[PDB]
């Protein structure tokens, strides 16, 4: 239920081939820019970094929880269906 | 006439059956009133 991990703009790259080495079946890979993620305060800084570096970039808007009206008085009711059956 | 200050008359509670509660609750049901309606018959409906 913690929240302070969706308060930054992180950039990450497309995942590439991940084969198993003959020795122990490790996770040897070839692309160095696989476990590379960059943080940014606002998406404008991130996109500016992306274009100036020259990487083809994709944009996803910051999804945030809609604030819902919550009241403990809804747990009980005279006619509404919202009355709870156990606590 | 003489009020006896050292006697107990709450004795009928001694000879009470295991259903005595509901035995006269059912009779008391006649002297009642329509219960108010909440609309839906169940909170799950």
């Amino acid at each position: 239920s913690g929240v302070n991990n969706t308060k930054k703009w992180k950039m990450e790259f497309d995942t590439r081939e991940r084969w198993e080495n003959p020795l122990m079946g490790w996770s040897s890979t070839a692309d160095p820019l696989s476990n590379l993620v960059l943080t940014f305060s606002t998406k404008e800084d991130a996109v500016a970094f992306a274009e100036k570096n020259g990487w083809s970039f994709d944009v996803e808007e910051r999804k945030v929880p809609k604030p819902k009206s919550k009241s403990y008085g809804a747990n009980f009711s005279w006619n509404k269906r919202t009355r709870v059956s156990t606590k | 006439e003489p009020f006896d200050n050292s006697t107990y008359r709450n004795l009928q509670h001694h000879e009470y059956s295991t259903y005595t509660f509901l035995d006269l609750n059912v009779e008391l049901s006649k002297f009642r009133m329509p219960q108010p309606s909440s609309g839906r018959q169940s909170p799950r409906h």
